[PDB]
RNA sequence: GGACUUUUACUUUGAAAAAAUUAGAGUGUUCAAAGCAGGCGUAUUGCUCGAAUAUAUUAGCAUGGAAUAAUAGAAUAGGACG
RNA sequence: GGAUAGUGGCCUACCAUGGUUUCAACGGGUAACGGGGAAUAAGGGUUCGAUUCCGGAGAGGGAGCCUGAGAAACGGCUACCACAUCCAAGGAAGGCAGCAGGCGCGCAAAUUACCCAAUCCUAAUUCAGGGAGGUAGUGACAAUAAAUAACGAUACAGGGCCCAUUCGGGUCUUGUAAUUGGAAUGAGUACAAUGUAAAUACCUUAACGAGGAACAAUUGGAGGGCAAGUCUGGUGCCAGCAGCCGCGGUAAUUCCAGCUCCAAUAGCGUAUAUUAAAGUUGUUGCAGUUAAAAAGCUCGUAGUUGAACUUUGGGCCCGGUUGGCCG
């Protein structure tokens, strides 16, 4: 009799499971952005469906409707803060033209490669989850982080792990310890 | 239909197929890395086309 | 690390208002041994069956089995 | 025209006339008459467990010719006897008389499947393991 | 100045309307599902934004409207106004 | 009038003969507690709601009643019925649809653990008590996040802004490997401290922990629908597959296998139910000459539906909403 913990699923599956043209395009998005499985594509196709739906519902309301203005702007104001919506695409008619790569572009996955730090999307992954990266003070190991506009500049190797200073790894430190004990004496 | 026809022959073919052990090969990657294997293979290097861009052609052609 | 903290004027007042589990963390109050819940509860049901003094019915017990 | 009452005040007759023609809908009739609880060999349940009476080679319908390797199972819960197929190759030897098999439908919504006449069910586990576990030799049939 | 629906149906606005849940605002739980948290500053004795909002009307209550659709009225005048 | 706390056919006396019903009474069925709500997502709808909140009901079945503000109470009593325990056979004693646990049932559902620290409740009451509650256990019910690898060197191909008479190779760069090279990390493991009522685990973090036969991803498929094989071997209308259409009788693209390949991926398959697909229930929105379907015909009560018309047109006043012009 404890209050129920609410939850929701984050993704959706396609209506026709076998489509060559759709299975290729999904593979492409997988390889460009270093994705894991179709589910990660799917999760984003979902976000887009929800945002285009709320927009559609706003655009059938008369302009200068308090609800259309209040929710219209806030939708646009969040889409800009992450770098999904351009410095001006800022009308609602434009979010409706937005697509998935616009979201996929903002992955801390894709930003670690976008500025240096990686030289791969796959190098970018293994880096992130392995604890060397930081956004401000904070280590973030989630490749889905979705880097927001004004935090873009704080992304650099973490205060720990060799790539930020403060000791080398324990692979390296083992290699220093074999050169010592063996031919050193 | 007649229900009492012969059960004598059950498992005939499976039993009499010559057993063949599967050959050891390298472990394929799992996860994001396998998917990377498909992308760079399926379309980057473009090593297979008749114009039909075959996925699994039979030996020779 | 983030946590909470308390400063009590007059330690005597901290001994009055602290939840006693923190007093034993600080050695400021003794850890009290007690029977386990199940054992305690069971003795309560056993002492339910008794009405009165105890030791008076133990004279009743003792008056029999001399036999 | 159109033959149906359009009056603003005709909702009762529209309401009931549909209630009446819903009874030509197969899956509405079934669900209302409780056919599942009554006439179904399962109780309307997803699976039913029962014990193997005898094994029956059922010859398949034309154009196909073969012997389909089924078993006859009497259900623990209704005691109703039903004849069920055994999938894959030679699994027949995995099921012996008196063996207490777990049964499941054929996925046709109770219609018979393919070239097997009258066989509306399929074996799943013998004596509590699996057929795929046995057929693939991941497990052994429990020694009785 | 305050009070007519002859009698309705219909339609507008509003009140009265539990939370959860649904939609949705705000908030970097490291992302997220969530949660309703939190955010500043000297961190020495402090300061401070929140915890919106939208939403069944079937029926009732309050209300603005009188098209549509019903309905009542003077004919053996036993009619209306004084 | 009696009764109730009180209204009242609640009950009684007398007196009337009424009350409900095709606008479906009454009865029968429900694998029926109602609602907040849930699934499905053009809309309209369809299906579900035992189950976290509210309300109801019950405590094996019925009825009775004691105490009390409050019970027709069941971890209160009395009795019958059905069960059912102990006995010295005289007798006594019981109601897990509370928490754990057992049996039974079945396709179907976890520990006879810890604690009042939190939430709140009770009492004469800060203290006592609380299987309310919370902690841990079990738990692929659902849900979120997302490791199973990352980056370079050599050797052929490669495409190759070239440099070309004749590898006359510019300087790159994609993939490839019985070839090497160092880097990284938590899955674990573990001092501690953190967490906690005490512990567990999470977060943090010393000492450890990644080179293949490991820290080895799986489940379904590869004739069509439908994404991927005319490859090899076996079988020979047999064994088997195949939701549907189909496949197998000696060259099987469909079975049994090896190889390869596709799909989804810590998840995938199967059965059943349900929704969309279904304008195949049709108000929106179906069909009825021959495809399923106009009653042989007319009358006709309920119901449904029902021509037109009665204040139009004109003239003034007051003040709002969005509009381009300037900062
Ligand atoms: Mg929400
Ligand atoms: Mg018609
Ligand atoms: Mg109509
Ligand atoms: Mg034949
Ligand atoms: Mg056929
Ligand atoms: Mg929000
Ligand atoms: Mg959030
Ligand atoms: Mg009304
Ligand atoms: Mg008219
Ligand atoms: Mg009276
Ligand atoms: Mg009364
Ligand atoms: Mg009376
Ligand atoms: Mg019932
Ligand atoms: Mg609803
Ligand atoms: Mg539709
Ligand atoms: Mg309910
Ligand atoms: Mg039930
Ligand atoms: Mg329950
Ligand atoms: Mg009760
Ligand atoms: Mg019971
Ligand atoms: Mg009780
Ligand atoms: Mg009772
Ligand atoms: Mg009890
Ligand atoms: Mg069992
Ligand atoms: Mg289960
Ligand atoms: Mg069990
Ligand atoms: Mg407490
Ligand atoms: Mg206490
Ligand atoms: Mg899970
Ligand atoms: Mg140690
Ligand atoms: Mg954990
Ligand atoms: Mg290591
Ligand atoms: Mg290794
Ligand atoms: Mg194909
Ligand atoms: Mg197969
Ligand atoms: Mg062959
Ligand atoms: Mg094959
Ligand atoms: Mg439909
Ligand atoms: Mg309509
Ligand atoms: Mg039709
Ligand atoms: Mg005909
Ligand atoms: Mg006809
Ligand atoms: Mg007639
Ligand atoms: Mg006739």
């Amino acid at each position: 009799p404890r209050a129920p913990r609410t939850y929701s699923k984050t993704y959706s599956t396609p209506k026709r499971p076998y489509e060559s043209s759709r299975l290729d395009a999904e593979l492409k998005l997988a390889g460009e952005f270093g994705l894991k499985n179709k589910k990660e594509i799917y999760r984003i196709s979902f976000q887009l469906s929800k945002i285009r739906r709320a927009a559609r519902d706003l655009l059938t309301r008369d302009e200068k409707d308090p609800k259309r203005l209040f929710e219209g702007n806030a939708l646009i104001r969040r889409l800009v803060r992450v770098g999904v919506l351009s410095e001006d695409k800022k009308k609602l008619d434009y979010v409706l033209a937005l697509k998935v790569e616009d979201f996929l572009e903002r992955r801390l996955q894709t930003q670690v490669y976008k500025l240096g730090l990686a030289k791969s999307v796959h190098h970018a992954r293994v880096l992130i989850t392995q604890r060397h990266i930081a956004v401000g003070k904070q280590i973030v190991n989630i490749p889905s982080f979705m880097v927001r506009l004004d935090s873009e500049k704080h992304i650099d190797f973490a205060p720990t792990s060799p790539f930020g200073g403060a000791r080398p790894g324990r692979v390296a430190r083992r290699n220093a310890a074999r050169k010592a004990e063996a031919s050193g004496e | 239909a007649k229900v009492h026809g012969s059960l004598a022959r059950a498992g005939k073919v499976k039993s009499q197929t010559p057993k063949v052990e599967k050959t050891e090969k390298p472990k394929k990657p799992k996860g994001r890395a396998y998917k990377r294997l498909l992308y760079t293979r399926r379309f980057v290097n473009v090593t297979l086309v008749n114009g039909k861009r075959r996925m699994n052609p039979g030996p020779s052609v | 690390s983030v946590g909470f903290g308390l400063v009590y004027n007059s330690v005597a007042e901290a001994k009055k208002f602290e939840p006693t589990y923190r007093l034993v963390r600080y050695g400021l109050a003794e850890k009290v041994e007690k029977a386990s819940r199940q054992q305690r509860k069971q003795k309560k049901n056993r002492d339910k069956k008794i009405f009165g003094t105890g030791k008076r019915l133990a004279k009743k017990v003792a008056r029999r089995n001399a036999d | 025209g159109k033959g149906k009452p359009r009056g603003l005040n005709s909702a009762r007759k529209l309401r009931v006339h549909r209630r009446n023609n819903r009874w030509a809908e197969n899956n509405y009739k079934k669900r209302l008459l409780g056919t599942a609880f009554k006439s179904s060999p399962f109780g309307g349940s997803s699976h039913a467990k029962g014990i193997v009476l005898e094994k029956l080679g059922i010859e398949s319908k034309q154009p196909n010719s073969a012997i389909r390797k089924c078993v006859r199972v009497q259900l623990i819960k209704n005691g109703k006897k039903v004849t069920a197929f055994v999938p894959n190759d030679g699994c027949l030897n995995f099921v012996d008389e008196n063996d207490e098999v777990l049964l499941a439908g054929f996925g046709r919504k109770g219609k018979a499947k393919g070239d097997i006449p009258g066989v509306r069910f399929k074996v799943v586990k013998v004596s509590g393991v699996s057929l795929l576990a046995l057929w693939k030799e991941k497990k052994e049939k429990p020694r009785s």
